[PDB]
RNA sequence: GCAUGGCAAGUCUAACCGGAGUAUCCGGGGAGGCACAGGGAAACCGACAUGGCCGCAGGGCUUGCCCGAGGGCCGCCGUC
RNA sequence: UAUGCCAGCUGGUGGAUUGCUCGGCUCAGGCGCUGAUGAAGGACGUGCCAAGCUGCGAUAAGCCAUGGGGAGCCGCACGGAGGCGAAGAACCAUGGAUUUCCGAAUGAGAAUCUCUAACAAUUGCUUCGCGCAAUGAGGAACCCCGAGAACUGAAACAUCUCAGUAUCGGGAGGAACAGAAAACGCAAUGUGAUGUCGUUAGUAACCGCGAGUGAACGCGAUACAGCCCAAACCGAAGCCCUCACGGGCAAUGUGGUGUCAGGGCUACCUCUCAUCAGCCGACCGUCUCGACGAAGUCUCUUGGAACAGAGCGUGAUACAGGGUGACAACCCCGUACUCGAGACCAGUACGACGUGCGGUAGUGCCAGAGUAGCGGGGGUUGGAUAUCCCUCGCGAAUAACGCAGGCAUCGACUGCGAAGGCUAAACACAACCUGAGACCGAUAGUGAACAAGUAGUGUGAACGAACGCUGCAAAGUACCCUCAGAAGGGAGGCGAAAUAGAGCAUGAAAUCAGUUGGCGAUCGAGCGACAGGGCAUACAAGGUCCCUCGACGAAUGAC
C-alpha cells in the first residue's frame, strides 16, 4: 500500500510503499504472551530471610502441663508457623525462576504482527488514542531527527492533528494501594510512539505519554504497551524502511 | 534515589550546610530580573510576602531562620497564645516571596550577582 | 478454549458455510479442529501423493508438511503448510487455505479428506 | 479456575482420610524402597547383564537411508549431475564427529545415481544398481577382508 | 500426562559476544540436546515414500453402487 | 416488678481495621584488609545544668591547616541561663594534633588496678648491645591446610547413605588456591599452562550390583603469559650494613653461564628485537561526590489551608522521585543537558634503557633418590586389576636413560621428561559505598522502625522481649470557682476539629456503666429454621399491602 510522508510543516512530501510487514495478520494473543515475558524478565528475585524465626533454641515441654505442644523459650511461643514471630510456612524464595522464556519465532512473529497493527487506523481508536487522522502510521521526513526543542515536535503534531493523543496522556493517575510506599504512586496513559532511526528522539521523549524507539530495536512493548495493539505511532522515512526486514 | 524513603530520608538527615537549599524562596519578578536566578536562600534580613498560608498576601521583615527545622520568622505573622503572649507562625520559604533583599554581606551580593553561582 | 482469535473465526466460518451450504466436510473440519491440538492433522506430502486424486481437492484437517514428493496435480486445502510443503506443492499444484476453500466451494464437494 | 485453587475448606486437599498424608509410611519408603519387596511391580528384575568395550574403543556410523538422498536429488541442485553423482559423506549430517559414513537400503530409488561412501549395506546396492546405478567405495572403504 | 501456542523432518539454544532505550530489550551464538532406524551382551548387521482385505467419517453416482484418509485384519521387511 | 434475658442508643474499656513509613528483606554495581607507629573490642571518663544515646579522650559533643560553604550556630534534645559567628562561625572534604586504663597486651603482678627500667616469649641479622628487624591479635563471609560425627536414608540394619556434611585445630589475601605437561590419548599428518562458566551426563565408573553414588577427555565461552634455579663450564669477578671509615657474609661456592625453541664445551655461521632486569607511565571506562540547571505561584468558587473544580497562560535534551496546610513539570529540592573532582582500573598498557636471540658439526660433560617402582596394612574416590593419600618394609636407571597412553610382562608405536622454584587476567564473599524492587508494612518484615542484643533471666556457657501516628501551626489551655491539692472537677480560652488535650489519626469485637424497645418472679434446656400472631419503628437507601365483587381456573372435586 502507499504511505504518505509529511514534511516538518505538516504538508505531504511524497509517499512510499507501505513495507509487507504492515500486512502481517494481527495475533493479539501472541503479541500479548510477548508482553508478558518481557515484563516478567525484567521483575527482581526476592524472597524472606532463611532463617526468619528460627533464631532460637525454643524447645515443647511436651504434655504433662496441659499446655499444647509448642516449643517455647523463656515462657514465650516461637519457630512453628503458628507463632507470632515464627517462621513463613511457604515464604517467597530466591531461588525461584520468575523468568518466561519464548521461542525466538514466536517472539518475532509478535513483534511483526504488532507492526501491523499500528497500520489500522481503527485498531489504533481502539486501543483508546486520541487523534484526527486518516492514515496510520505517520511517516515522516528523515529531517525530524534533527530537531531539539520538544515545543517544535508539539507544533508539528498540532499540524498533524495527533496532539490530542499527547493530551490524553498529560494526566498522571495516583495509584490505589501501597505501591505509593515502593515510590510507584504514580502511572499515566501511554500516548505515541516515535520510532527514528539513527537515535531515539531526543525532542520528543519527554512529550506526555511519549516513547522513543529506534527501528533496529524497537519492540513489541513500545509497538503495544500492555500487550494490548495498535499504538499510534510515526515512524520515519528512513525508520519505516527498516522496519520492514524486522 | 527514585524511592520515596531515601528521597525524605535525605532530606530530613540532611546536614547544616545542605539545609541552606531548604529554606530557599522565590524572587519577584524584579529581583530575578536584576540577578538572573529564580530564587534566594531567605535571609534574616529579606522582606518577603506571603503567598498561600491564612496570611497569604501579607508582607513583613524575616525575623529569624532556622536551618534545623527548615522554616522562618515572619514580623507580624504571629499567633494568639492563651495567655496573651504573642508567638510567630513559622513559615515554609516554598509559601513565600523575597520582594526586597538585605546585601550587607560583600559576599552574599557577590553569589548573588555573579552569573556562575546563586545564593 | 481455543487462543488463535485466527483458528477461533476459521471455524466459525466453517460452521457457517457447513449450515448454509449443503457442506457436510466443513462442519466435520470444524468438529476435528475444535479438538485438542494433538488430534489435528499432521501430514507429509508423501502421503497425499498416495491417496490423492486430480480435481479432487484435497483436505486436510490441520497443517501440511514437507517431507516426502508429490507430483500429481492436486489442490490441497489446510488450516495451515510449513514453508517447504506450500513450495513443493506449489511447484505441481495448488496449496490452498481452508478459508479460500470454503469460498470457492461451500458445498464442499468433490473433496477428499486426508490425515 | 485451578484445582489447587479449590482446595481451600476440604480439609484434607484430596489425600482421604486426615490420616494419610503423612511422611514416607505414606509412600512405602524413600524413593526405590522396596522396589524387591512391597512395591516389585513394575520395576526390571534385579541383577547385572552383559559388558560394555571400553568407550575409545567404539566406531560410531554416521547413516543415512537412500529415501533420503533420492528424495533431494533434483534439490540438491549443488551436487554434480550426469549420465546423478553424490558424495554421501557431503550430504549426511554429523558427517564429522563419526567414524565413518554408511548407506542404509531404505525406501526406493527412483533414480540413476552414483554414490559415493565409506560403507553400503545390501539393499543400499542392490536398490542402487537396480535403478541403473553403481555405488564407489572410499579409500576409507578400502576396509573390507 | 494434559490444554494452548510457534516452527516442522526438524526444532531449541547454553555459557557467552555486540548494540541499546543498559537487569528489560534488538541482534548474534546450534557447543550441545531431543527427534530423523532399529536389533544385539558384544562382534556386527541394518527396515514397507504401501502388496491384499474389511470399513467409520467424508466424497462421488443415474440413490442401492463406487472412491474410501483415519481406523481394523494380514502380508512383507531389519535384527537377535 | 425485683434478680434477670435478647437487641439497640450514649459513654467507656480495648487497639482491631483503613490510611501512613524514619525499619526490614532481597537483588545488583563498586570497593576491600587492620595490628607492637599497640589494632579490633572493652572500661572509665568528657557538657553550665547531663540520666540514656552519639561524639570525643585529661587539648575529652572537641584543637590546627587547606579547600568548600555561608549567616547563622552551640549533636539526638524544641528548657533555662549564658555564649560563639563578617578576626567568615555552623556545616562538609582532605590532611594534621591530642588520643586516660584494660585489651595480642609484651617489665612484673592484677576481675580495667598495682609494684620496681623493660620488644615478655620465639626467632632472623648482628657493631653479640634488644643495636636493627620479624611474629602474636582482629575481620561479614569468601579461601587454603589438617581433625572429623550422628540423627537420617536403606521403610529393620552392619558396607553403603546422611558426608568429607555439622563441628573442632592451624593459617593467607583482597581475593585465595591453581598454573606452563614425566599432560591429553575425539589414536591423530591431532590438542597444547591454570581456574571458572555452559555442555559432555546421571554418560563411563562405584554399589548388601539394594538403596543409592558419580567423574573425565573433548566442545562452546571468559580471560590469556610466560618464566627462574640446581648442575655441566667459569671460580671470588659476588652480597648485606654504614654518609664514610669500618664491619659482616661467602671456596661446605657469593657471583657468571644455563634451564627441551635441552644446555655446556670445541670449530664455525649469523645475529640481537626472545627473554630477563630496571625507567617512565596514562587515555577510555566504571563507582562515588559536586557545580550549573527551563517554565504561573494569575482570575472565580469550595476550603482552616488549593497541591481541588472552572478559566487563562508557560517550560520541556527537564512529564524520575521528594517537599510544601488536599491530586504540583512551571512554589521549593531535584530531574534532562554540560562540566568538575576523588577512587578503582594501574605502577597496567604504551613508550624507552640495558641484555642479547638463533643456526651447523663434533662431544656417552650436565640434567633434582629412599625418589620411580614392588610388597604388607588402612583411609579416600566414580576410579572399576584402571582415583588420590597415609603408614610399615623393600628398592632402579641415568637421556646410549626414564615415565605415560584406564590389568600384568616383553617388543613396536605415539606422547612426555617426575623426584627444585615463581607467575598477571577471567572465578568466591559481602564487611564498606551506592543503586534497585509485581517483597513486608508495626502480632508483618530482622530478635531489633521505639532504651535492641536494650529491659530482663541464668553461677556460667547462653537466653531475651514489648513499646511507631496531637496539630496547618503549640496556637501544648490565660483568668475565675472548688479542693488538703502544680491532682482532679466546674466555667472558660485555642483550633476546621479537642469525641485532635498529651502512649493525643482512625478507634472493630469480647466487654462494662447508664439507658430505650420487647419479654418477665406458675414454669423447661442445641439457643434455631420455615409458618403465622402481639408489641416496637423519623428521613434516607425497599413500596407495597387489605377487603367486596368480577375475569381466568391445573390436579382435585361436592352438599
Ligand atoms: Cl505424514
Ligand atoms: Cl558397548
Ligand atoms: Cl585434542
Ligand atoms: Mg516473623
Ligand atoms: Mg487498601
Ligand atoms: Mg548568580
Ligand atoms: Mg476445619
Ligand atoms: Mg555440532
Ligand atoms: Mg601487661
Ligand atoms: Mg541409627
Ligand atoms: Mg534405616
Ligand atoms: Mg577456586
Ligand atoms: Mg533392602
Ligand atoms: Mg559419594
Ligand atoms: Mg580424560
Ligand atoms: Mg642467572
Ligand atoms: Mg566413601
Ligand atoms: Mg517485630
Ligand atoms: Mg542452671
Ligand atoms: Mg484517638
Ligand atoms: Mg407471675
Ligand atoms: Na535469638
Ligand atoms: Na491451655
Ligand atoms: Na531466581
Ligand atoms: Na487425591
Ligand atoms: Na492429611
Ligand atoms: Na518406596
Ligand atoms: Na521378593
Ligand atoms: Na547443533
Ligand atoms: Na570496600
Ligand atoms: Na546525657
Ligand atoms: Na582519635
Ligand atoms: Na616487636
Ligand atoms: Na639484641
Ligand atoms: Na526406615
Ligand atoms: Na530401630
Ligand atoms: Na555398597
Ligand atoms: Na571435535
Ligand atoms: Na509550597
Ligand atoms: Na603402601
Ligand atoms: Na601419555
Ligand atoms: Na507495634
Amino acid at each position: 500500500m502507499q504511505a504518505t510522508i509529511y514534511d516538518l510543516d505538516g504538508n505531504t512530501d511524497g509517499e512510499v510503499d507501505l513495507p509487507d510487514v504492515f500486512e502481517t495478520p494481527v495475533r493479539s494473543d501472541l503479541i500479548g504472551k510477548a508482553v508478558r515475558a518481557a515484563q516478567a524478565n525484567r521483575k527482581q528475585d526476592y524472597g524472606s530471610d532463611e532463617y526468619a524465626g528460627l533464631r532460637t533454641p525454643a524447645e515443647s515441654f511436651g504434655s504433662g502441663r496441659g499446655q499444647a505442644h509448642v516449643p517455647k523459650l523463656d515462657g514465650r511461643a516461637r519457630r512453628v508457623p503458628q507463632a507470632v514471630k515464627g517462621r513463613s510456612a511457604h515464604p517467597p524464595k530466591t531461588e525461584k525462576d520468575r523468568s518466561l522464556d519464548l521461542n525466538d519465532k514466536e517472539r518475532q512473529l509478535a513483534v511483526r504482527s504488532a507492526l501491523a497493527a499500528t497500520a489500522d487506523a481503527d485498531l489504533v481508536a481502539d486501543r483508546g488514542h486520541e487523534f484526527d487522522r486518516d492514515e496510520v502510521p505517520v511517516v515522516v521526513s528523515d529531517d525530524f531527527e534533527d530537531l531539539v526543542k520538544t515545543q517544535e515536535v508539539v507544533s508539528l503534531l498540532e499540524a498533524l492533528d495527533v496532539h490530542a493523543d499527547i493530551d490524553r496522556a498529560d494526566e498522571t493517575k495516583i495509584k490505589a494501594g501501597q505501591g505509593s510506599a515502593r515510590g510507584r504512586k504514580y502511572r499515566r496513559p501511554a500516548s505515541i510512539l516515535f520510532v527514528t532511526s539513527d537515535e531515539p528522539s531526543t525532542a520528543a521523549r519527554n512529550l506526555a505519554g511519549a516513547d522513543v524507539a529506534t527501528a533496529s530495536e524497537v519492540n513489541t512493548e513500545d509497538l503495544a504497551p500492555g500487550g494490548a495493539p495498535g499504538r499510534l505511532t510515526v515512524f520515519t522515512e528512513s525508520a519505516l524502511a527498516e522496519v520492514a526486514e524486522r | 534515589s527514585k524511592q520515596p524513603d531515601k528521597q525524605r530520608k535525605s532530606q530530613r538527615r540532611a546536614p547544616l550546610h545542605e539545609r541552606h537549599k531548604q529554606v530557599r524562596a522565590t524572587l519577584s519578578a524584579d529581583l530575578r530580573e536584576e540577578y538572573g536566578q529564580r530564587n534566594v536562600r531567605v535571609n534574616a534580613g529579606d522582606t518577603v510576602e506571603v503567598l498561600r498560608g491564612d496570611f497569604a498576601g501579607e508582607e513583613g521583615e524575616v525575623i529569624n531562620v532556622d536551618l534545623d527545622k527548615a522554616v522562618i520568622h515572619v514580623e507580624d505573622v504571629t499567633l494568639e497564645k492563651t495567655d496573651g503572649e504573642e508567638v510567630p507562625r513559622p513559615l515554609d520559604t516554598s509559601n513565600v516571596r523575597v520582594t526586597d533583599l538585605d546585601l550587607e554581606d560583600e559576599k552574599r551580593e557577590a553569589r548573588l550577582e555573579s552569573e556562575d553561582d546563586s545564593a | 478454549s481455543k487462543t488463535n482469535p485466527r483458528l477461533s473465526s476459521l471455524i466459525a466460518d466453517l460452521k457457517s458455510a457447513a449450515r448454509s451450504s449443503g457442506g457436510a466436510v466443513w462442519g466435520d473440519v470444524a468438529e476435528r479442529l475444535e479438538k485438542p491440538r494433538r488430534t489435528h492433522a499432521e501430514v507429509n506430502l508423501g502421503r497425499i501423493e498416495r491417496y490423492a486424486q486430480e480435481d479432487e481437492t484435497v483436505v486436510v484437517p490441520g497443517k501440511v508438511l514437507g517431507s516426502g514428493v508429490l507430483q500429481k496435480d492436486v489442490t490441497v486445502a489446510a488450516v495451515d503448510f510449513s514453508g517447504t510443503a506450500e513450495t513443493k506443492i506449489d511447484q505441481v499444484g495448488e496449496a490452498v487455505s481452508l478459508e479460500q476453500a470454503i469460498e470457492n466451494n461451500p458445498e464442499g464437494s468433490h473433496v477428499r479428506v486426508i490425515r | 479456575t485451578s484445582k489447587k485453587k479449590r482446595q481451600r475448606g476440604s480439609r484434607t486437599h484430596g489425600g482421604g482420610s486426615h490420616k494419610n498424608r503423612r511422611g514416607a509410611g505414606h509412600r512405602g519408603g524413600r524413593g526405590d524402597a522396596g522396589r524387591d519387596k512391597h512395591e516389585f511391580h513394575n520395576h526390571e528384575p534385579l541383577g547385572k547383564s552383559g559388558f560394555k568395550r571400553p568407550q575409545k574403543v567404539q566406531e560410531e556410523a554416521a547413516t543415512i537411508d537412500v529415501r533420503e538422498i533420492d528424495e533431494n536429488v533434483t534439490l540438491l541442485a549443488a551436487d554434480d549431475v550426469a549420465e546423478f553423482r553424490v558424495d554421501v559423506r557431503d550430504v549426511v549430517e554429523e558427517a564429522d564427529d563419526a567414524d565413518y559414513v554408511k548407506v542404509l537400503g531404505a525406501g526406493q530409488v527412483r533414480h540413476e545415481l552414483t554414490l559415493i561412501a565409506d560403507d553400503f549395506s545390501e539393499g543400499a546396492r542392490e536398490k542402487v544398481e537396480g535403478a541403473g546405478g553403481s555405488v564407489e567405495l572410499t579409500d576409507l572403504g578400502e576396509e573390507r577382508q
